[PDB]
């Protein structure tokens, strides 16, 4: 006659179990983005033009003092690196991730990927349809920057190398009920979109990953959705009036 | 359609409800003085009576009790029987009903116009008496 | 103990092509162990299947019973549910599709009795399921027509044959 | 049990045997050990009768697999869409000789009951009784009590 | 058999029913507004009335005076009463009392509530029933007919 | 011009449609509009909406089925929408109702689309030997005891008035006409177009011109339920349903020296303040005097 | 626990079967099952039917444009080279058109030598009928010609069908005279004709007409509906016999719930009388001449 | 006395399904016009009840805190005032009570 229910669940973080950890936690990544590359504001009618945007990139590129430190601590630490090669790599590095994203296939995402990165690409995704096709680049990969994370503690170091590129997609969202969402199949859309990517030196295994993605202050109001929202007015109780700011 | 409840109240102002009160109690007052005169209008043929006859009946609406006294001495207690709206209100003829007798209908005291049921108002509409209870 | 009706929801199915119907979106919802009854609940349950989500709202409002609350709660989380995680414009679009209650695990206990009898009690608990989907309501069928009734029985009539005839 | 089960008129496939007579087996797919015993009958089949099974039967294909199988079976197909297992498991030549033939002669209908032994289109010839038939008509047709 | 009882059965007897509406009664005329049992406001609002009757007939009748002193319990009242109450019904004769359907009450008893009030009293207004206007479209086409009565006569 | 009634339907029906579509294909995308509520109860609530397609009936499908049963009528800024008319710029959004406080534009639209809705009876109710040429719905204020409709008949028909018989007809047919539930659908057009589809009524063409002259871009409001289409002044209520209690009381004649006009009175009430049996019979009396407001 | 495997594996075995009855397989072709060789089925196919055909034909008959199509998808899809091989594929398109034409051309034959009273619309009727999508379907099926048939899409859609079928027909026909081919159109078509009406397959709608054109053919004037027998006329189940009178003489009669729908039925009756299409009729010759 | 036989299930489910002891769809709910909650027709809102009975509350509280007692009531009529109101000449000779919240909206002046 004496029996009880067991099992309620519940989540304590606690700080004395944490500090006890004997093998204290390895991170292939840093969680954060240094130096926020900030943009020219009319980089969108310097596109059209070739040798003003080619030109004022690459000078920006060789006239920066940070930009060529960090450089010169990638190429000292590993050797055979170029500058020249890396927005190929780079653009191979999305094309193959988001052809990932399509299959959903996490295993090959996490090689490309950095953990910073995963999270946001796959989470909400996770249970829609996603389909998105690469037709063309318009203007070629160009490398804006490159810094460097000196951490004195592990005497690690994390290249992270800042890629803007311009570009052709066609991107189509399902519902999990397979009708559409987001935008159409047949469009390819011109986007804009500022790559960050990172890379753990002292790593022997070294992979070169797509850390996060930079939106800049100006950029263009993204595609609308195709369903209706409402947003609800603040929840009142009872002897709570209204107030109306203009 | 999930069609709400309603009553004849409802969705009167109260400006409205001591007029629609008055229109329904002229118009009873009107319509029972109308047919206060019965044998002006069209009267059906009047017969003698014969032996193996039978009247109508009334409707009435019982008072209370009071005594009263026979020459003789002796006491007795009586029922008072009020008729307050009586009419006969329709007529089945004798094929139609028992197949031996006729059938009269008779009305009893009035009632208001809102509580009652659709097909009952308008078999009194019809009529032009107020419905009977 | 089995929890299914929970998975429900995580089925993703593939994209339509362009030209056919679009699907109407389906919610699972549940909730596990509640203290009530598993009948009480079951009349509450069947009140509002095949409502209008805001009919059934209203009519659980004021309801006197204990589930009524539960049942009101649990289709507002749903409601919410369809409408953020799912995708469903028009929150006032949804209809009860399914509507009912499990028994849950009972505690067991003594209850006393007198000349040193006891029956043996049991705390009582239940699960109530939901499953709405996006649309008006289907329509309530009314009952058969008088010509309805007399076309299927010259039907049947018409349907007889010669029995071990042949 | 018959209230039990399923039942079907009786007929045939594809009014069989009214022009020309088809033979409904189509295939047969035997599948037994080398080494397994419970499948020894069924070896000395394939040696000795199904050759000469084949030259009788040059409509159905006979398919035989030699497989590490514990349970000889022999697979019966038919014209009918019909497919029916059986198990020779354990039998002797001629019990699996007699199984094979019922299998060659069979329609591939399903086996349950039959409502009843014939079957017929146009029953009737000369007509079909109705409540009229051996009534008199009278003069002008008149009705029992109609005057005119 | 329950003919022409007009009294309901409260409390533990007869007796503890009229201390019942005692309190209730005392309730009421301290806070002008309570809230109860349905059936028991109904059943008090007769005598809330009454009481008032017997508040006019003023501080110096002496059976008023022994009244309001039985059915006031806290003696401050009594005052307040034929002071207060008493005086600010003057015109209307019986009027006195607002009694109005709550929603049942939240505790797991489900009652049947009401809320009984003294009119003229201050406080925020209770959310009375509003009849429909008269812009209404039934109540404008009622208007029609009664403009059509003023112009035939 | 040789034509059957069923060719006047369908050409009618496809001009309309073509309109309709072009409408449709003036918009390019799909594009957000930022609705507010203005209203007594939900305040603040922000509808984020499709330009030029949803509507505000579909805005109060956001809030709950409530809205959705009960409004009949929307004030977008300060003018009144009808429920189905597709909202164009952003703005603010308040819903109106028949038990509201000062119904009066409800109510006029109300009785605008009853109106409209026994022009439809009317016509399609002769034979077709003859002609009907629906004129217009004069508007009366609410206190005239009716909602009426002009029409001018065949002139052999000149000389007969309907029975109780015909006129029961009328009435059965428009609750025929409400059983079946049809939303009203509104389109604005220009004056061109307009009169492409009305041609054979004169009547009509006159009204048009008229409607169209007092606005400076000849922008004519049209109004359509199942295949009948007309011209209108303000909105209507959004469903056919609303109607419960519904009535043709009785005809007029009343003639001009150019034409001989028949008027067509009758009366009705919504589902939401249905009349008890009696208040019915007598406002129903009342509707059966002539009504006389042209201006 | 217990201690064995049989209990176990004999389980499994109704897993797999539940596994089946909550989600059937979508149909596979039989050529894509475990026991296939493609070319002893077509030759049982030649054995079983009781003819002789040349396997070039039959292989040839049992091709389709659709099958052809998506080869060349596969072919181009993997950077192959087919088109040699694949386009001497010689498709049935051919030997299809010589198969129908013949076969409707034999069966008009068949049924203008039986039924001498037949219309040709009547007979062409016939013919369409047997000719039909479905018929010739559930023939072709039941003979394992949708098992031969090279398709896309495995159910082998009805046109395909019946296209394959009277391909085989004309193999037939090229194989062996037009009298074995008449013979077997015969045996697997006209059998299909077996318990049928006549008004089943020619759908006429106004059988009265008919009836009055027919008879002025025949010099015979005017049939007048005459009602014969009857029983309960008030009930809501009637029994009505109109009889058809020609100068007095009773050509057909016919029951019904309406005077109209027997009226109508005597049509009919007549008509089939007329035509010699009837129950009492000569059934039909299968015979070796 | 003690059931001879178990009832089955069937004849169970007769008498809990049947049509009376299934709940009834009530059909006079409606919406207040005021806070567009839903009441029944007959009843007070119960959401606007709730703000008149906090603020009665918060009323009560202080005209509790002048009185300094169980027993002292007035003995003269009281009114209610709010910020930035002073007493008419009419309803002066009262008890004021004075509280901070701006007069709501509902509540008139009176
Ligand atoms: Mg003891
Ligand atoms: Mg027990
Ligand atoms: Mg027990
Ligand atoms: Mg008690
Ligand atoms: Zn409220």
């Amino acid at each position: 006659s004496e029996k009880e229910f067991v099992e309620h669940a519940r989540k304590a973080g606690l700080v004395i179990p944490h500090e006890r950890l004997e093998r204290p936690i390895h991170l292939a990544c840093t969680a954060g983005i240094f130096d926020a590359y900030v943009p020219p504001e009319g980089d969108a009618r310097i596109s059209s033009l070739s040798k003003e945007g080619l030109a004022q990139r690459a000078e920006r590129l060789k006239k920066n003092v940070a930009s060529q430190l960090s450089i010169r601590k990638i190429r000292e630490s590993d050797p055979n690196f170029k500058i020249k090669d890396f927005p190929e790599k780079a653009k191979d590095i999305f094309i193959e991730a988001h052809l990932c994203l399509n299959n959903s296939d996490h295993d090959r995402l996490h090689t490309l990927v950095t953990e910073n990165c995963f999270p946001d690409m796959v989470w909400d995704i996770r249970y829609k349809t996603v389909r998105w096709s690469f037709v063309e680049s318009l203007e070629p990969p160009q490398v804006v920057q490159v810094r460097c994370s000196s951490l004195m503690n592990q005497g690690n170091i994390y290249g992270q190398v800042t890629v803007r590129m311009h570009t052709r997609q066609t991107l189509a969202i399902y519902d999990r009920f397979g009708r559409l969402m987001y935008g159409q199949e047949d469009v390819p859309r011109d986007v804009l979109e500022y790559v960050v990517f990172e890379k753990h030196l002292v790593d022997p295994y070294g992979s070169w990953r797509m850390h996060g993605k930079i939106i800049p202050p100006w950029a263009p109001p993204k595609q609308p959705i195709l369903k209706t929202v409402m947003i609800p007015g603040p929840q009142l109780k009872p002897w709570e009036e209204f107030e109306e700011p203009q | 359609h999930g069609k709400s409840v309603t009553w004849w109240d409802e969705h009167l102002s109260e400006e409205n409800v001591p007029f629609v009160k008055q229109l329904v109690s002229d118009e009873n007052k009107a319509q029972l003085a109308s047919k206060l005169c019965p044998l002006k209008d069209e009267p059906w043929p009047i017969h003698p009576w014969e032996p193996g006859s039978s009247r109508v009946g009334l409707i009435a609406l019982k008072l209370g009790m009071m005594p009263l006294w026979t020459k003789d001495g002796q006491k007795h207690v009586v029922t008072l029987l009020q008729v307050q709206d009586c009419h006969v209100l329709k007529y089945t003829p004798k094929e139609n009903h028992n197949g031996r007798m006729a059938a009269l209908t008779v009305g009893g005291k009035t009632v208001s116009h809102f509580h009652k049921s659709a097909s009952i108002l308008e078999f009194y509409q019809e009529l032009g008496l107020p419905p009977k209870q | 103990i089995s929890r299914k009706w929970e998975k429900k929801n995580k089925i993703v199915y593939p994209p339509q092509l362009p030209g056919e119907p679009r699907r109407p979106a389906e919610i699972y919802h549940c909730r596990r162990q509640i203290k009530y009854s598993k009948d009480k609940m079951w009349y509450l349950a069947k009140l509002i299947r095949g409502m209008s989500i805001d009919q059934a709202l209203a009519q659980l409002e004021f309801s006197d019973k204990k589930g009524a609350q539960i049942i009101k709660e649990v289709l507002l989380e749903a409601q919410d549910m369809a409408v953020r995680d799912h995708n469903v414009e028009f929150r006032s679009n949804l209809y009860v599709a399914e509507s009912t209650s499990g028994r849950g695990q009972y505690l067991k206990r003594i209850r006393y009795h007198g000349r040193g009898r006891f029956g043996i009690m049991e705390k009582v608990f239940c699960h109530y399921f939901v499953k709405l989907v996006e649309g008006p309501p289907p329509p309530r069928e009314a009952p058969k027509t008088a010509v309805a009734h007399a076309r299927e029985y010259i039907q049947e009539l018409r349907n007889r044959t010669i029995t071990h005839a042949l | 049990t018959a209230r039990g089960t399923a039942s079907r008129f009786l007929t045939s496939v594809l009014h069989n045997g009214l022009g020309r007579y088809v033979q409904q087996l189509q295939r047969l797919s035997f599948s037994l050990s080398r080494d397994a015993p419970s499948s020894r009958g069924a070896r000395e089949f394939v040696e000795r009768e199904v050759t000469d099974f084949a030259r009788r039967n040059p409509g159905v294909v006979i398919y035989v697999n030699p497989r590490p199988c514990c349970v000889p079976r022999v697979v019966a197909e038919y014209l009918n869409g019909a497919v029916r297992e059986e198990s020779i498991h354990c039998k002797s030549v001629e019990e699996i000789a007699a199984l094979v033939q019922k299998l060659a002669d069979q329609s591939g209908l399903d086996v349950i009951r039959i409502r009843k032994p014939f079957h017929t289109d146009s029953p009737s010839i000369q007509g079909q009784w109705h409540p009229f038939t051996n009534k008199p008509t009278t003069l002008g047709g008149l009705r029992p009590r109609e005057v005119q | 058999i329950s003919h022409g009882r007009v009294f309901r059965r409260l409390g533990l007897g007869p007796e503890s029913r009229i201390h019942l509406l005692q309190n209730l009664l005392t309730g009421l005329v301290r806070h002008e507004r309570i809230e109860a049992s349905w059936a028991r406001v109904d059943e008090l609002r007769g005598y809330a009335e009454k009481l008032i009757d017997y508040g006019k007939l003023g501080d110096t009748n002496e059976r008023a005076m022994r009244m309001a002193d039985f059915w006031l319990t806290e003696k401050d009242l009594i005052p307040k009463l034929f002071q207060v109450l008493a005086p600010r019904f003057q015109g209307q004769n019986g009027g006195y009392t607002r009694m109005l359907q709550i929603p049942n009450r939240n505790e797991q008893d489900r009652a049947k509530m009401a809320v009984i009030e003294y009119k003229g009293n201050c406080l925020p207004p209770l959310p009375l029933p509003r009849r429909d206007s008269n812009l209404t479209l039934l109540n404008q086409l009622l208007q029609g007919l009664r403009q059509d009565q003023e112009a035939s006569s | 011009s040789q034509l059957s009634p069923t060719e006047l339907i369908e050409m009618q029906n496809d001009l309309f449609n073509k309109e309709k579509n072009r409408q449709l294909s003036l918009t390019p995308r799909t594009e957000k509009i930022e609705v507010k509520h203005v209203g007594k109860t939900d305040p603040g609530t922000v509808f984020v909406m499709n330009k030029n397609i949803s509507t505000p009936y579909s805005c109060a499908m956001h809030l709950s089925e409530w809205y959705c049963r009960k409004s009949i009528l929307a004030l977008v800024d300060g003018q009144p929408w009808d429920m189905y008319k597709p909202l164009t710029k952003s703005c603010e959004i308040k819903f109106l109702t028949f038990k509201d406080d000062d119904p009066g534009e409800v109510n006029k639209a109300y009785w605008r689309s009853c109106a409209m809705m026994m022009g439809c009876v009317i016509e399609r109710a002769f034979k077709d030997e003859y002609v009907v040429s629906l004129v217009r719905a004069p508007e009366v204020p609410v206190i005239a005891g009716a909602f009426c409709y002009d029409v001018v008949l065949d002139k052999r028909l000149d000389e007969w008035m309907p029975t109780k018989e015909n006129l029961h007809s009328f009435t059965k047919d428009a609750r025929a006409l409400i059983y079946k539930d049809l939303p009203f659908e509104t389109l604005e057009v220009e004056a061109k177009v307009a009169l492409e589809i009305f041609q054979h009524n004169k009547y009509k063409l006159d009204f048009i011109e008229e409607k169209a002259s007092q606005n400076p871009e000849r922008i004519v409001k049209l109004h359509r339920f199942g295949d009948f289409i007309d011209v209108s002044e303000g909105p209507l209520i959004p469903r056919t349903s609303i109607c419960f209690q519904y009535e043709v009381s009785a005809v007029h004649n009343l003639q001009t020296q150019s034409s001989l006009v028949r008027r067509f009175q009758g009366l009705s009430l919504p589902v939401h303040l249905r009349a008890h049996f009696t208040i019915w019979n007598k406002l129903l009396e009342r509707s059966r005097k002539m009504v006389t407001e042209d201006k | 626990a217990k201690k064995g495997f049989r209990a176990a594996y004999r389980f499994q075995k109704e897993l797999e079967r539940w596994r089946l009855l909550r989600c059937p397989p979508p149909p596979v072709r039989r050529s894509e099952k475990p026991n296939w060789d493609y070319h002893a089925e077509i030759q049982a196919f030649g054995h079983r039917l009781q003819e002789t055909f040349s396997l070039d034909l039959l292989k040839t008959a049992f091709v389709n444009s659709c099958y052809i199509k998506s080869e060349e998808a596969k072919r181009q899809k993997l950077g192959i080279d087919k088109e040699a091989a694949l386009l001497n594929l010689k498709d049935n398109q051919e030997l299809s058109e010589q198969g129908i034409s013949f076969s409707q051309t034999c069966l008009t034959q068949f049924f203008e030598d039986a039924f001498p009273d037949l219309p040709t619309e009547g007979v062409t009727s016939l013919v369409d009928f047997l000719t039909s999508e479905e018929v010739v379907c559930h023939v072709a099926r039941n003979l394992a010609v949708e098992q031969l048939a090279l398709s896309a899409e495995f159910p082998v859609p009805p046109p395909v069908l019946r296209q394959t079928f009277f391909a085989v027909i004309g193999a037939l026909l090229q194989s062996s005279g037009p009298e074995r081919t008449a013979l077997f159109i015969r045996d697997f078509l006209i059998t299909q004709m077996t318990g049928k009406e006549l008004f089943e397959m020619w759908t006429i709608t106004n059988p009265m007409g008919l009836l009055v054109e027919e008879l002025k053919k025949r010099k015979i004037s005017a049939p007048e509906s005459r009602l014969t027998r009857q029983s309960g006329s008030t009930t809501a189940l009637p029994v009505y016999f109109v009889g058809l009178y020609c100068d007095r003489k009773l050509i057909a009669e016919g029951p019904g719930e309406t005077v109209l729908v027997a009226e109508e039925e005597a049509a009919r009756v007549a008509l089939r009388k007329l035509f010699g299409f009837t129950e009492n009729r000569r059934p039909w010759d299968y015979s070796k001449p | 006395a003690a059931p001879k036989n178990r009832r089955s299930i069937e004849v169970n489910r007769c008498r809990r399904r049947n049509p009376q002891k299934l709940i009834k769809v009530k059909n006079n709910i409606d919406v207040c016009p005021e806070c567009g909650h839903l009441k029944q027709k007959h009843i007070l809102c119960g959401y606007c009840y709730e703000k008149v009975r906090k603020e009665t509350a918060e009323i009560r509280r202080q005209m509790g805190k002048q009185e300094g007692g169980p027993f002292r009531a007035p003995t003269t009529e009281t009114v209610v005032l709010y910020s930035g109101e002073t007493p008419s000449e009419q309803d002066q000779g009262k008890r004021i009570i004075e509280r901070e919240r701006k007069r709501p909206s509902w509540f008139t002046q009176n």
